[PDB]
């Protein structure tokens, strides 16, 4: 099992950069694809990025392709989200998630069993 | 997509005994099963060890020949059984099912199960 704790959220200027972290407890990390999701005010939670158990195979939403990267420390059982060229429309709560998918379904919320509290990111105009 | 794949997080089998790795789902209207794959982890990727398609079952390695049986009577049960477990069978196994929708398009989903081998 996995308990997920986000961190690194906060205030940031438009055009700015911010790196989110997510600590995953448990000892079966290598069975889990990891993912980042976000939910803005008055809107349904949406996919941002994900990374396979191998720590190198990544997946991105079209809205952050070219701007964001996702990475993963398999020894520390952590994942990170590097954000760049942030816009006001990226303002949301960002969630770390884990699921036992391998290659497929990483963009769908229903493929993740475990979710973090989420952390707030606000991008000022 | 899709019907939900139900799997355990881990399974433990006995050395030279047999084990069944559960991969089961409730069939859904609008999702026709067209492919079933079992894969094992090798380094930074996964490799197909078993394929079931329209021509039946295919074990993609002689080492697995006679050792691999995937359920095929109860619908939506594509569980993997390994006969006579080797210590080298300790691995991360992946169950992968492809459904076809009325569109003709295809939805692939998968699950990872750790296999432990004791004795």
């Amino acid at each position: 099992q996995v308990q997920l704790v986000e961190s690194g959220g906060g205030l940031v200027q438009a055009g700015g950069s911010l790196r989110l972290s997510c600590a995953a407890s448990g000892r079966t990390f290598s069975s889990y694809g990891m993912g980042w999701f976000r939910q803005a005010p008055g809107k349904e939670r949406e996919f941002v990025a994900a990374i396979r158990w191998n720590g190198g195979s990544t997946y991105y939403a079209d809205s952050v392709k070219g701007r964001f990267t996702i990475s993963r420390d398999n020894a520390k059982n952590t994942v990170y989200l590097q954000m760049n060229s942030l816009k006001p429309e990226d303002t949301a709560v960002y969630y770390c998630a884990a699921g036992r998918w391998d290659k497929y379904g990483s963009s769908f919320q229903d493929e993740y069993d475990y979710w973090g509290q989420g952390t707030q990111v606000t991008v000022s105009s | 997509g899709h019907p939900t794949l139900k799997t355990p997080e881990s399974v433990t089998g006995t050395w030279k005994g047999d084990v069944k790795i559960q991969c089961i789902y409730d069939p859904l209207r609008g999702y026709r099963q067209v492919l079933v794959k079992w894969l094992v982890r090798h380094g930074s990727d996964s490799v197909t060890i078993f394929l079931r398609d329209s021509t039946g079952d295919h074990i993609q390695q002689a080492k697995y020949r006679g050792r691999l049986k995937v359920s095929h009577k109860v619908p939506g049960d594509v569980s993997l059984q390994i006969n006579t477990l080797q210590m080298d069978d300790r691995n991360h196994y992946t169950c992968e099912v492809t459904w076809q929708t009325p569109d003709g398009n295809q939805v692939i989903r998968d699950k990872i199960i750790e296999l432990r081998v004791r004795k």
